[PDB]
């Protein structure tokens, strides 16, 4: 038989209407409710809230909740990528102002699930 | 209509029922959400109170919002559309027609993106304890979708099986008059009267609803459904009264 998925811990998230929801857990595969994702964080399709799916493996998407870091301003760096997205696992180079440079000696920065590692800062 | 009563005048007493509704699931924390309809304004606010009392019973009154966050101490744009509310008398339900959002690839950015999902489910919650020992009760009321609040909603409870079920009809969208499958009353956390069943159409699944038994004597219920259609998942919120 199919395993039925018990109540989902979201990393980062939840599902909404959790009282009214949570008396019936677990629940049969292809039941499906829609959840959210908290602050600095988002979905796979890149919104705050999509829907979680009870598959026969489990709960899809096995990451609901992935973290968003958004390039700050510089100011003593270039600003091509002021305010853009990143999401978590991936990387952008950070070029600074002459006589100004990264942390330590560094020139990439990566999202990671807590932010961006390292900060960046030129100086 | 009263819409702008709604955001400008004070709490009163005399006035009908559903009075207040606490704006938890609207508003986060962190946001803000300013609502504006009438020539009036006001601005929420997590655990703020919307004055629903000023607001017209068993339809949908339509507010312009807006989801702002204060950076450096002024209010940024985060998420706008309409507002929707409907008011019963133990009983309302906040939900949201998104038309405008930020750009999901930058932050300085506005893009038209179109969802609607349903906020707030409050009033005042039957107590699982404090339920009819028997006997049936049939609710009717309104079942609304995006674009769409003629649709009709039926639910029928059996307090001494402690089950529900119901049908949604009239909606613009065939496959969003799903029938609403038998489901048992469970407590919640809190102990409150609570239905969560399947939903079908054609006697096929396409998703879930969930319902919150409100009012002293059971008077309403209030909640929402999740379907699936050819073109997606659709939300549709649900309020129905005894007669």
């Amino acid at each position: 038989t199919l395993k039925p998925c018990d109540y989902p811990d979201i990393k980062h998230g939840g599902l909404y209407h959790e009282n009214m929801r949570r008396p019936y857990f677990p629940v049969a595969v292809g039941k499906y409710y829609s959840y959210y994702c908290d602050e600095h964080f988002e979905t796979p399709s890149g919104s705050y809230w999509d829907h979680i799916h009870c598959t026969q493996d489990g709960w899809s998407p096995a990451v609901p909740c992935l973290r968003k870091c958004y390039f700050p301003y510089l100011e003593n760096g270039y600003n091509q990528n002021h305010g853009r997205k990143f999401v978590q696992g991936k990387s952008i180079d950070v070029a600074c102002h002459p006589g100004y440079a990264l942390p330590k000696a560094q020139t990439t920065v990566t999202c990671m699930e807590n932010g961006w590692s390292p900060t960046p800062r030129c100086i | 209509a009263g819409l702008a009563d709604a955001l400008t005048a004070p709490l009163d007493h005399k006035d009908k029922g559903l009075q207040s509704l606490t704006l938890d699931q609207s508003v986060a924390k962190n946001e803000k959400l300013k609502l504006a309809a009438q020539g009036a304004e006001k601005t929420y606010g997590n655990g703020d109170s919307l004055n629903t009392g000023k607001l017209k019973n068993d339809k949908v009154s339509r507010f312009d919002f807006i989801r702002q966050i204060e950076v450096d101490g002024q209010l940024i744009t985060l998420e706008s559309g309409e507002f929707q509310v409907y008011k019963q008398s133990h009983s309302a339900l906040t939900a949201f027609q998104t038309e405008q959002i930020q750009d999901s690839e930058h932050s300085g950015k506005m893009v038209a993106k179109r969802q609607f999902r349903i906020g707030d489910i409050a009033g005042e919650h039957t107590s699982f304890d404090k339920l009819p020992e028997g006997g049936r009760a049939t609710y009717r009321g309104t079942a609304f979708g995006s674009d769409d609040a003629g649709g009709k909603l039926t639910y029928t409870i059996d307090f001494a099986a402690k089950q529900g079920n119901g049908k949604i009809e009239h909606l613009k969208s065939p496959e969003l008059n799903v029938d609403l499958a038998a489901a048992d009353i469970k407590p919640d956390g809190k102990r409150h009267a609570v239905i969560s069943g399947s939903v079908l159409y054609n006697q096929a699944e396409k998703g879930s609803y969930s319902l919150g038994i409100f009012g002293g004597k059971a008077q309403e219920v209030a909640g929402s459904a999740e379907v699936k259609t050819v073109n997606g998942i659709r939300h549709i919120g649900l309020a129905a009264k005894q007669e």
